[PDB]
């Protein structure tokens, strides 16, 4: 339990919204 | 844009450009029919590529071609 | 000046016209050159606008059509009587109507067909019916097959005579144009005349047939002992013995001692607890009132005289500061425009017939219908397809005015003017409504079925949890209880059982009403029929609305009401047209009702119908379980769907096997609706290129050239089979669970 | 009544009396957001303030805890951790519509048509301190509302 | 006429609707406070970061330190756990 | 009368005459030879 | 010589939900105009009822095919001349249509073939003999 | 110049829905700037149900 | 039992790969649009002209093949 409480939020909540929000400023540039 | 082509089967019967609802085409004076005229397509940034003048088109193998190329917002037709 | 005015020999009778397919159409005509003539001819044969553009000629054959009709229906009529005459149980029916079972057709033996010849009862042999007519029969005082040959023969009569009237309003004496336009005549004789002499003519045989009758049959005499009902009328004291009021014949009548006729004119209310279906006393009395309406009502509009109103002045006197001109030049579009009066009547005419499904059910008109499950949850669910299906037509015809018979500036009206100037805001409104609606109705579904699997039913929208009580229908129900001591004193009691109060009425051990109660389940389900019925609206009402025009296609208007497209560019334009609107507005429809009809069929299951004890123990077909069970999607896929088909996949080897095969073939025809709607004519036609040419092999290609089906007649064909193997697995599926438990 | 959208009946819209009416347009046009010549700073903190103390309410009354003694705390954090997100939105919505030199792509008319300097809302530092006066005010207005319902 | 070329934001209507060029009418000590304290905030590239960093931390604090009072998932299991279908 | 003669010839009318003809042939072969399996 | 485009007055209207957007702010939009004989109604290619005008009438619109298709009700029902315009947000104007003062679907002298191949379409070459070249078969 | 009138000519153009049938010679265009000068007549409409088309000396062939 | 779902399984083979043959070979050119080549494997369609030509591309036959091989694999 020590680390899935910290890997499971981390690749679930963490990284999606650094890379959605990544992803949202490459598609966007000019 | 989308690509228009005319091909030399044209008979110059007009039916393509009264189809068509941006004015892509225009006849020109040809010799190579009866009619004297063939199609052509000078403002292909405005066809929106509905292909009604495929549609009207007589010949067989059409003499008018509507190739779907790349977007705009005129070829998508938006007004917003 | 409103007169019979009448063209003589229009059109001659010949048979020539039925040797040239397609001589309506000018294109038609000429003859089929590939196999899309053979569909043309009749997807045009009833469009008769595109046969004449006179709307004289126009109204002429819609009349001797609407001849047609009734001419089929009146035989229709006539096979259900005969079959009650003479292929039925209902004769014994009448001695033990809560056991027989309703049987009026019967199969011959032929490839082992016999065992659909069930034991129903009565020493009969047949399929149970489910239509009622033994429950109409009885209410009427039919006491043998001798009355229902008659009844069968006069239907069958007016089927000739309704349909002499089709060829002579056509061939011999055509109305005119402008006889057709005096609505005002018409309304007033429809009013008065249809409805009026109906309701009282049909009220004198309740008083002087049914009543009477009726009393005989709930007293218990035997029916080939109830004295014939023509001696009601030859021998007055007959009925003075049941109704006193009798004896002083039609004088308390004309002198206002209308109280004196308390004793077969009444307003009791409820259900007549020995019989289970509403107090024949209080439906006479309302026949009479209602045609007492109508015959006044029939007097409102003027014609030949000063009286009345013209219905272009009451018309043009209603507009507003929001509106401007108001109704003006309505009165010329419904005198010009056959679809805008068609838009309206199949608007209206469905609606009323989902009303006729809940006033049928929790009002139950017919003596020993509210026992008989399996009818009546039919009727419901009959009567909620035609007028699901009739509502989806008056977007059609609105569609298709707005595309043939709409010209503002010959008919201009300024309210469908001000609609089209901001159909942007109303389309987007209804729009987000629907993602409103979708999300706080089946979204809590979604909700409910993540926590209740993740082991968190507190967390549930349930009544034993976080409850959704419907506090707003449950105020009207305890306000309609305390009604007949109250606010309708005159009444005895409640309107319905279904009035959350009172008590319970059964037949037979059966229970027939009791109180409806209404919880968080049923808070859900309502939610989701305000749902689906708000996204059919969205897209009906957004092919009528852009029918002519959109910022996509300026020119809609001028492709036609029916078309595939413009084409695949402006990012492509698939179903643009009101037609297509139509076409995904029937999926949504049959969405919409399916739900209703399951939301009817558990709840009565569960909360209503069941077996009452020698002390009242009611048990319930499915013992109340629609609060816990209705509230997941799981809910419904176990405890209703995977339940109750229980029945139907083991009918095989019974009388109801035949229900058996339709579930299999009605999830055939379902399937099969998909190739239709998933794919495209282009496959199809390629592929009949190299089928043809096999046949050019072998010398055998028709000169009739194949051709695909057009991309709409696709789109129909989709839809058309998808609607009947959709309806019918739910037909094969009901039938079957409420034949065997009901 | 309904009458076209400032004159002109071939724009897109309507002038009816729930766009523009006196009182309809003096609730909007003093609205935080509308406030075209106030500091953008100063609008998204009372823009936070007003969401942010809206947002305690669903989360702790609704929230997985709502019925325990740990409900206020945690619907709280989950109030404040909504306006963490949203503020990353706000963010990355400037990042990618305004660059650092480009002016307000607000209106420059007025609803008479004379020349106002346009909403410097719409623009990157425009933007940059709206978006962190709502992520100020959001925060403090989280806590506001956990301030009055559990202490 | 509501066609004009020398004024093209009038012609297609470029209006601002509801804003008001009204001066500030807040309390301007507490404009002084909010233009002090908020201020950090308003780069949205550090932002960024600091909303990024400073949310992921905190998530994986409130997260690596739930009780098992809170979340069932670290609480555990406390039943003892049925066999298999085939004594598995 | 040559006109009927020609509609009873339509392709859906001569279509049904010639499927009820074929329906009543195959009924009337299943009633004097039934449950037929075999051949 | 392309026609001119001044502040001619616009038909009666009361207004719609289908009128221009923000793109004719920014991108560009159309105008059309014409002379009618009288007043009178006719529909809005953005739906309604609007009354024109007798003599000059000036109508913005958002698209060019909202342009034409209004023009060619005018024609047919009608029988009145139009021509339209692209509008730029610059103010810059551009004639489009008639283009060359004569409709297009009447030959005229003059007029450059665009987009015309001398061949029957099936004579295109196949794909491969156009690959890692940028043309399709009916560019060449 | 050309098939005869009435000529039973077999069609060779790939592209063409009548493509190894055969027609019937309408006309053929004399005017020798006339790239496809010989007018076909087939006895089945093709696809935009058209019966006649222009064809071109090379494309046709008596039989 | 073994011996119906096996045609069962035949039907689905025969009719996912006419699908999918007739797709290759159609790819090219057909009657109803003997230039297909030119205009690439997937496309829209070309149009309502010439009666209708939606779903004509090889990339649309694939399409209507995937739900022949799930059939068949089901
Ligand atoms: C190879 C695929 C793979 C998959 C599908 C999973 C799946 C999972 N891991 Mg795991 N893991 C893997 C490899 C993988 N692991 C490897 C190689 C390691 C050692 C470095 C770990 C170490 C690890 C820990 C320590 C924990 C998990 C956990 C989990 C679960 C939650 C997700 C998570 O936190 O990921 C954690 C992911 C990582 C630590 C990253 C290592 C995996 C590689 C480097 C990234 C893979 C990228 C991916 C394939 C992108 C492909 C798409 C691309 C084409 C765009 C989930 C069941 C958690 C768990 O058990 O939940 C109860 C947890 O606590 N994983
Ligand atoms: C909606 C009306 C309706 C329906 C659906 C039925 C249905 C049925 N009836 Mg019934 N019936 C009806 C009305 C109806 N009836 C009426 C009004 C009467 C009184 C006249 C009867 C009198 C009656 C009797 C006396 C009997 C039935 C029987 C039956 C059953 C078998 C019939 C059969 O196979 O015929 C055989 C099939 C045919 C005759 C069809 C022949 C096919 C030809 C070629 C079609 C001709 C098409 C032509 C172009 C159009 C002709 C139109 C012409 C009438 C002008 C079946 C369940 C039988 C039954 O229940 O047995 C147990 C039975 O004996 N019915
Ligand atoms: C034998 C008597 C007779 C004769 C010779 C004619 C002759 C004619 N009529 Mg007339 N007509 C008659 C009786 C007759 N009519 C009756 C009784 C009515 C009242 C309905 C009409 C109503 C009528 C109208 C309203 C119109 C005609 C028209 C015509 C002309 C062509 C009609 C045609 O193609 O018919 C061939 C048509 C059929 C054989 C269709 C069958 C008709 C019945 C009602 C169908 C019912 C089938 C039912 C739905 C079951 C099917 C469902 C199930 C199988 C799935 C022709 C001059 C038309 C005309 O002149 O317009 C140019 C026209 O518009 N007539
Ligand atoms: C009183 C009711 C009423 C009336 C008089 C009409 C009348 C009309 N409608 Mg309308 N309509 C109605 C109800 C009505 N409709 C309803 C309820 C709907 C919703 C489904 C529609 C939807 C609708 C559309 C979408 C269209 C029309 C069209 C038309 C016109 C042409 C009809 C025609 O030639 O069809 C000829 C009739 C047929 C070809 C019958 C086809 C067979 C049906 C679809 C299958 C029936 C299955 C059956 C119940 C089950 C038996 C299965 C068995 C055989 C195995 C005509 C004016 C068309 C038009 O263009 O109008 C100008 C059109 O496109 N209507
Ligand atoms: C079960 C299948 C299904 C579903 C879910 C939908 C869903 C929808 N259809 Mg649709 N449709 C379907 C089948 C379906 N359709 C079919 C078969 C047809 C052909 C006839 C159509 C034809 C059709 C038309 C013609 C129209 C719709 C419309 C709508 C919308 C109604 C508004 C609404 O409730 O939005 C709310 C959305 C839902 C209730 C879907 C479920 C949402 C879930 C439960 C919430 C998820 C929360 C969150 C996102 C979790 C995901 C996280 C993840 C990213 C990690 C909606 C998006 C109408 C529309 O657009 O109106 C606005 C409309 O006009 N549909
Ligand atoms: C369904 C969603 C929802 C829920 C559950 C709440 C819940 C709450 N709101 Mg609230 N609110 C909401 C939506 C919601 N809000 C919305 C959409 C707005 C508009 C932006 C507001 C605006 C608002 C204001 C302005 C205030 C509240 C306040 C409150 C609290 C007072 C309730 C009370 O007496 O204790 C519940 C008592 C028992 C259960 C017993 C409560 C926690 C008050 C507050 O936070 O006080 C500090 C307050 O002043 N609300
Ligand atoms: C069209 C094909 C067809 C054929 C070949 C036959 C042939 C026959 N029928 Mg039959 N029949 C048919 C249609 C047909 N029928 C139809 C449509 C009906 C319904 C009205 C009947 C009703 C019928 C009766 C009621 C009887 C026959 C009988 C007979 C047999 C006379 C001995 C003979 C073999 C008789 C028989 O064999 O006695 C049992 C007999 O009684 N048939
Ligand atoms: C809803 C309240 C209501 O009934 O308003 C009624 C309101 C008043 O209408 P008028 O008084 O202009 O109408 C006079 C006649 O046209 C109707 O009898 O009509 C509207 O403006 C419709 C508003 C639709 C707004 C949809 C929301
Ligand atoms: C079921 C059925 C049927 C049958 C039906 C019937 C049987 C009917 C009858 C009906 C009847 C049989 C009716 C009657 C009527 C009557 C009436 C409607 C009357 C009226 C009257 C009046 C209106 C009155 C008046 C008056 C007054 C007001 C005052 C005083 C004087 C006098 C009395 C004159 C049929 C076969 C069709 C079909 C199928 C089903
Ligand atoms: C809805 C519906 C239905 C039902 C129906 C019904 C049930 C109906 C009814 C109806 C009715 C039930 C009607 C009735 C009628 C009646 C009338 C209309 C009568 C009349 C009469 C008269 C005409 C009279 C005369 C007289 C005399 C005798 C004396 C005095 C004077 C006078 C003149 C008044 C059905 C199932 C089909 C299905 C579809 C839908
Ligand atoms: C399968 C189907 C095909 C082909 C199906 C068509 C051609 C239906 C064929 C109907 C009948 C069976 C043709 C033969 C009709 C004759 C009357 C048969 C005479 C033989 C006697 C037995 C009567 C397409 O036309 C297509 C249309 C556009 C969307 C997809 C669909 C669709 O998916
Ligand atoms: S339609 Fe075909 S033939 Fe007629 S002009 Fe245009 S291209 Fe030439
Ligand atoms: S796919 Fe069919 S319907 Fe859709 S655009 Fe192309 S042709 Fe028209």
């Amino acid at each position: 339990i020590n680390l899935p409480s910290l890997f499971v939020p981390l690749v679930g909540l963490l990284f999606p919204a650094v890379a959605m929000a990544s992803l949202f400023l490459h598609v966007e540039k000019r | 844009s989308h690509s228009v082509k005319i091909y030399d089967t044209c008979i110059g019967c007009t039916q393509c450009v009264r189809a068509c609802p941006t004015d892509v085409l225009e006849m020109i004076p040809w010799g190579g029919c009866k009619a004297k005229q063939i199609a052509s397509a000078p403002r292909t940034e405005d066809c929106v590529g509905c292909k009604r003048c495929e549609s009207a088109c007589p010949t067989d193998f059409l003499s008018v071609r509507v190739y779907l190329w790349h977007e705009t917002t005129r070829s998508m037709g938006l007004a917003y | 000046e409103v007169k019979i005015l009448v063209d003589r020999d229009p059109i001659k009778t010949s048979f020539e016209q039925w040797a040239k397919p397609g001589h309506f159409s000018r294109t038609i005509a000429k003859g089929p050159d590939t196999t899309t003539w053979i569909w043309n001819l009749h997807a045009d044969a009833h469009d008769f606008d595109s046969h004449t553009s006179d709307l004289e000629e126009i109204s002429r054959k819609v009349f001797s059509a609407h001849f047609g009709q009734l001419s089929i229906i009146f035989l229709w009529l006539s096979g259900m009587y005969f079959h009650g005459a003479r292929f039925s149980n209902y004769e014994a029916w009448l001695n033990d109507p809560t056991h027989i079972r309703p049987s009026a057709q019967v199969v011959w033996p032929i490839v082992g067909q016999e065992i659909l010849n069930g034991d129903v009862g009565g020493g009969f042999r047949g399929i149970q019916i489910t239509s009622g007519f033994f429950q109409i029969w009885r209410a009427s005082g039919i006491t043998s097959e001798l009355q229902l040959y008659c009844t069968a023969i006069g239907a069958l009569v007016f089927a000739a005579l309704m349909l002499f009237a089709g060829w002579f309003h056509y061939h011999k004496a055509a109305p005119k144009l402008v006889w057709f336009q005096d609505v005002e005549s018409m309304l007033n004789h429809h009013l008065a005349g249809l409805l009026g002499l109906g309701s009282l003519s049909w009220a004198g045989h309740q008083i002087h047939v049914s009543l009477p009758i009726n009393q005989f049959l709930n007293a218990g005499v035997d029916p080939k002992e109830i004295p014939l009902p023509h001696e009601f009328i030859l021998n007055r004291d007959l009925l003075a013995q049941l109704y006193p009021s009798f004896a002083e014949g039609a004088t308390p009548f004309f002198t206002l001692n209308w109280s004196k006729y308390a004793d077969f004119l009444t307003f009791r209310g409820g259900l007549d607890p020995l019989t289970g279906g509403l107090w024949l006393t209080d439906i006479a009395h309302h026949h009479l009132a209602i045609a007492i309406l109508f015959l006044i009502a029939g007097h409102m509009y003027r014609t030949n005289w000063g009286i009345g109103h013209g219905i272009k002045d009451i018309l043009e006197a209603h507009k507003g500061p929001f509106t401007g001109q108001g109704h003006k030049g309505l009165y010329e579009i419904l005198t010009t425009s056959w679809h805008a009066q068609l838009s309206i009547n199949l608007a209206m005419l469905g609606s009323l017939t989902i009303i006729v499904a809940h006033h049928m059910y929790a009002m139950p008109p017919y003596p020993y219908l509210a026992t008989d499950y399996g009818t009546q949850l039919s009727l419901f669910t009959h009567h909620m397809w035609i007028g699901g299906f009739l509502i989806v037509g008056a977007a059609a015809h609105a569609a298709i005015f707005m595309v043939r018979d709409y010209d503002p500036t010959t008919r201009y009206n300024d309210l469908l003017d001000r609609v089209l100037r901001h159909r942007d805001a109303i389309i987007s409104h209804l729009n987000w409504v629907c993602i409103f609606l979708g999300f706080h109705s089946f979204g809590l579904y979604i909700h409910n079925d993540t926590m209740s699997a993740l082991g968190r039913p507190q967390d549930m929208f349930s009544d034993t949890a976080i409850q959704l009580q419907p506090v707003f229908a449950q105020w009207i129900q305890n306000t309609h209880a305390l009604a007949p001591g109250t606010t309708a004193p005159g009444a005895t009691t409640s309107t319905s059982l279904t009035w959350g109060g009172g008590d319970l009425v059964s037949v037979g051990g059966k229970v027939a009403l009791l109180p409806i109660p209404l919880g968080t389940a049923d808070f859900l389900v309502h939610h989701i029929h305000a749902f689906t019925i708000h996204v059919t609206v969205l897209i009906l009402l957004k092919g009528v609305l852009f029918a002519r025009s959109s910022r996509l296609i300026p020119d809609k208007a001028n492709l036609g009401f029916r078309f595939p497209c413009d084409g695949p560019g402006r990012g492509g334009t698939c179903q643009v047209s009101a037609w297509d609107h139509v076409f995904l507005g029937l999926f949504w429809m049959y969405n919409a009702i399916s739900v209703v009809i399951f939301h009817f069929s558990w709840k009565m299951q569960s909360d209503v119908w069941g077996s009452i004890n020698d002390q009242g123990v009611v048990t319930h077909i499915t013992g109340g379980n629609f609060a816990q069970s209705s509230i997941t999607i799981n809910g419904w896929l176990r405890d209703f769907l995977w339940a109750q088909a229980s029945q139907v996949i083991q009918s095989y080897g019974s009388s109801l096997s035949a229900y058996g095969l339709f579930f299999l073939g009605a999830h055939f025809v379902w399937a099969f609706s998909l190739m239709f709607l998933f794919s495209g004519r282009g496959y199809w036609q390629e592929l009949i290129e190299s089928i043809v040419w096999a046949h050019n092999k072998l010398k055998v290609a028709p000169a009739t050239q194949p051709r695909a089906l057009s991309i709409v007649q696709g789109r129909a064909v989709g839809v058309t089979h998808y609607l009947l193997g959709g309806i019918a697995t739910t037909w094969a599926f009901f039938l079957a669970r409420i034949i065997a438990v009901g | 009544v309904v009458q076209p959208i400032n004159g002109d009946p071939f724009i897109g819209s309507l002038e009816t009396p729930v766009t523009s009416s006196p009182l309809v347009a003096w609730y909007l046009s003093n609205l935080p957001g509308y406030r075209t010549a106030v500091n953008p700073l100063l609008r998204g903190i009372e823009v936070g303030l007003a969401h942010g103390f809206l947002l305690v309410g669903p989360f702790v009354k609704a929230g997985p805890l709502r019925n325990t003694e740990i409900a206020g705390q945690a619907g709280s954090l989950a109030a404040g951790g909504l306006v963490v997100i949203l503020s990353i939105c706000l963010t990355i919505y400037g990042i990618s519509s305004f660059n650092e030199g480009d002016p307000s792509t607000a209106p420059s008319l007025t609803l008479t048509g004379r020349k106002k300097q346009p909403d410097q809302l719409q623009t990157a530092d425009g933007w940059a301190k709206f978006t962190g006066g709502f992520f100020f005010g959001g925060i403090s207005g989280v806590i506001w509302a956990f301030f009055l319902l559990y202490v | 006429v509501y066609f004009d070329l020398e004024d093209l934001g009038n012609t297609t209507g470029q209006w601002d609707l509801y804003g008001s060029d009204a001066p500030s009418p807040y309390n301007s000590l507490q404009s002084k406070f909010f233009e002090t304290f908020a201020a950090p905030f308003t780069k949205r590239g550090l932002l960024l970061k600091f909303l990024i960093l400073g949310g992921g931390s905190t998530l994986a604090y409130f997260s690596a330190t739930a009780s098992g009072d809170i979340l069932p998932i670290k609480k555990g299991p406390q039943l003892p756990p049925q066999l298999g279908p085939r004594l598995g | 009368m040559r006109d009927l003669k020609t509609y009873l010839s339509v392709a859906p009318v001569a279509s049904t005459l010639w499927f009820a003809a074929l329906a009543g042939l195959l009924i009337e072969i299943n009633r004097f030879f039934p449950d037929a399996l075999t051949f | 010589p392309p026609e001119l485009d001044p502040n001619t007055p616009s038909p009666i209207f009361g207004g719609s939900t289908g009128g221009l957007l923000r793109k004719a702010q920014v991108e560009e939009f159309y105008v059309i105009t014409w002379e009618s004989p009288k007043e009178q109604i006719f529909e809005m290619p953005t739906g309604g009822a609007a009354i024109m005008r007798e003599g000059p009438n000036l109508l913005k619109l958002a698209r060019k095919e909202q342009c034409l298709a209004l023009g060619t009700r005018l024609r047919s029902k009608y029988k009145i001349k139009y021509q339209f315009y692209r509008v730029f947000p610059s103010g810059e104007v551009q004639y489009l249509h008639p283009k060359d003062g004569v409709y297009p679907e009447k030959v005229n002298p003059g007029r450059q073939g665009v987009g015309v191949n001398f061949r029957s379409i099936g004579k295109n070459v196949s794909p491969i003999e156009v690959k890692f070249t940028g043309k399709q078969p009916y560019d060449l | 110049i050309g098939p005869k009138r009435g000529a039973k000519v077999k069609i060779l153009r790939q592209e063409s829905y009548w493509y190894k049938g055969t027609g019937s010679v309408v006309a053929v265009d004399q005017d020798p700037n006339t790239r496809y000068p010989v007018v076909v007549r087939f006895n089945k409409v093709n696809y935009a149900n058209v019966s006649t088309n222009n064809y071109a000396l090379d494309e046709v062939e008596e039989v | 039992g073994d011996f119906l779902v096996h045609h069962a399984i035949a039907l689905g083979l025969h009719t996912t790969t006419l699908i999918l043959v007739k797709g290759a070979l159609d790819a090219r050119g057909s009657k109803l649009m003997p230039d297909k080549k030119d205009f690439g494997y997937s496309f829209p369609c070309d149009g309502p002209g010439r009666g209708g030509t939606c779903d004509i591309s090889a990339w649309d036959a694939f399409y209507l093949a995937v739900f022949w091989m799930l059939n068949t694999i089901g």
